[PDB]
């Protein structure tokens, strides 16, 4: 309650933001107020109970969550940019340095997020929040699940999303963090779908049709609809800049296997990351301006 | 400055589910 607005951000599907000023000591924050008779909205209660047990540079932190009678407002720290403005500024270069940097940020929030068993499920370059100093972090985590007991944007869902899949592991993430790189080398959504029939089109016109050597047991998703034999450009025709251990992190994102399909921990490990160059120091990764 | 890393039915198999998942959690 000791918050002042200063500033109005947009609307959603849930809530309002707005920058907000902590007057105890002068920090910016960003303040989602939920905009029935079933109480707390669901989102912001799931955003709450998730953020509470989390804790790491790369995930947003929630600061505080105060309100009234069915009306509830969360304080996370405030974020100056998101991915998806990055990408669609046309005066920014994305150099292979940039790229990697936000790869491992996403790749590190992902690996301490799946560590602790919580499953994203929203990952796109608007929910990949960058501040002033560089750090990328996972937000917006409204629609995030933890994973361990026995969905996502339409253009960054995965096949297996796309195909019905009610139990799945880390690839669903995996699946969208190759979709963002995709987006992050060609400045352009990589599989821009319009129903979830032409999002499988796209992605098996570009891959190449998956067949049961590559994703054993793909006919047993629920929404499972055969498609046409693509052959699939090859992934240094699409991406002609990647080198080949770039490429070989690409493939091992966008395996149709999900659990072939490499998580957060092996793709840190992948030489891409540990190759010349260096990922660039988020101090030195382009704003948006 | 170079980076280091450091430290079922076949529906959930097709999904990625593995029943090693829970075997780790539990
Ligand atoms: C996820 C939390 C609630 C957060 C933290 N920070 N934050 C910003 N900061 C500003 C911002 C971030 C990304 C893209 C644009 C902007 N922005 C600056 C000025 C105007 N917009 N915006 C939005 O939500 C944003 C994004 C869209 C929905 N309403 C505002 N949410 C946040």
């Amino acid at each position: 309650k000791r918050y002042e607005k200063l500033d109005f951000l947009g609307e959603g599907q849930f809530a309002t933001v707005y920058k907000a000023r902590d007057k105890n000591t002068n920090q910016i924050v960003a303040i989602k107020k939920i905009k029935a008779k079933d109480g707390i909205n669901r989102t912001a209660l799931r955003e709450i109970k998730l953020l509470q047990e989390l804790s790491h540079p790369n995930i947003i932190g929630l600061l505080d969550a105060f309100g009234h009678k069915s009306n509830i407002s969360l304080v996370f720290d405030f974020m100056e940019t998101d991915l998806e403005v990055i990408i669609k500024d046309n005066s920014l270069v994305l150099t292979p340095s940039h790229i990697k940097a936000y790869m491992l940020m996403t790749l590190q929030g992902l690996e301490y997020l799946h560590q602790h068993w919580i499953l994203h499920r929203d990952l796109k370059p608007n929910n990949l929040l960058l501040d002033e100093n560089g750090v990328l972090k996972l937000a917006d985590f409204g629609l995030a699940k933890s994973f361990g007991s026995p969905v996502v944007t339409r253009w960054y869902r995965a096949p297996e999303l796309l195909f019905g899949a009610r139990m799945y592991g880390v690839g669903v993430d995996m699946w969208a963090v190759g979709c963002i790189l995709a987006e992050l080398l060609l400045r352009v959504p990589f599989l821009p779908g319009d129903s979830d029939l032409d999002q499988l089109t796209r992605i098996f016109e570009t891959l190449g049709t998956p067949t049961e050597e590559q994703w054993p047991d793909m006919c047993s998703l629920p929404d499972y609809v055969t498609f046409k034999s693509f052959p699939g450009i090859p992934l240094h025709h699409i991406f002609s800049a990647a080198g080949d251990d770039l490429l070989d992190l690409i493939q091992g994102l966008f395996l149709f296997n999900p659990c072939a399909r490499i998580t957060a921990t092996q793709a840190l490990k992948m030489k891409y990351f540990s190759n010349r160059p260096g990922p660039t120091p988020g101090c030195q990764l382009p704003r948006p301006n | 400055a170079l980076y280091e890393y450091q430290p079922a039915s076949p529906q959930d198999l097709a999904g990625g589910y593995t029943s090693s998942l829970a075997c780790h959690r539990a």
